[PDB]
């Protein structure tokens, strides 16, 4: 069933017991923290065997 | 506890796992802040079930 990705992430926030307005009010920060955390994994897997 | 949906012209709340549309009210929704922050918010009326009793 399709759903917009920020609305899926808002359901994940309800699932951990965080009220979903906390996602929509911080969405730009949450996306930047996710994108940066995937970047650190490229660096770890590039640098270290 | 739900999701907002539209049939194309009108807006409803519904439960997430089974389509059952309901009028959007102060009781099936909660407020947080103003409309300037949320990416993709839509203008619609939210009904207040006390107001008909004050109109009486
Ligand atoms: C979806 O993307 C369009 C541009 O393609 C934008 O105008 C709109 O505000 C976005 N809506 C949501 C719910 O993110």
């Amino acid at each position: 069933l399709q759903i917009p990705f920020a609305m899926q992430m808002a359901y994940r926030f309800n699932g951990i017991g965080v009220t979903q307005n906390v996602l929509y009010e911080n969405q730009k920060l949450i996306a930047n923290q996710f994108n940066s955390a995937i970047g650190k994994i490229q660096d770890s897997l590039s640098s270290t065997a | 506890e739900g999701v907002f949906v539209s049939n194309g012209t009108h807006w409803f709340v519904t439960q997430r796992n089974f389509y059952e549309p309901q009028i959007i009210t102060t009781d099936n929704t909660f407020v947080s802040g103003n409309c300037d922050v949320v990416i993709g918010i839509v203008n619609n009326t939210v009904y207040d079930p006390l107001q008909p009793e004050l109109d009486s």
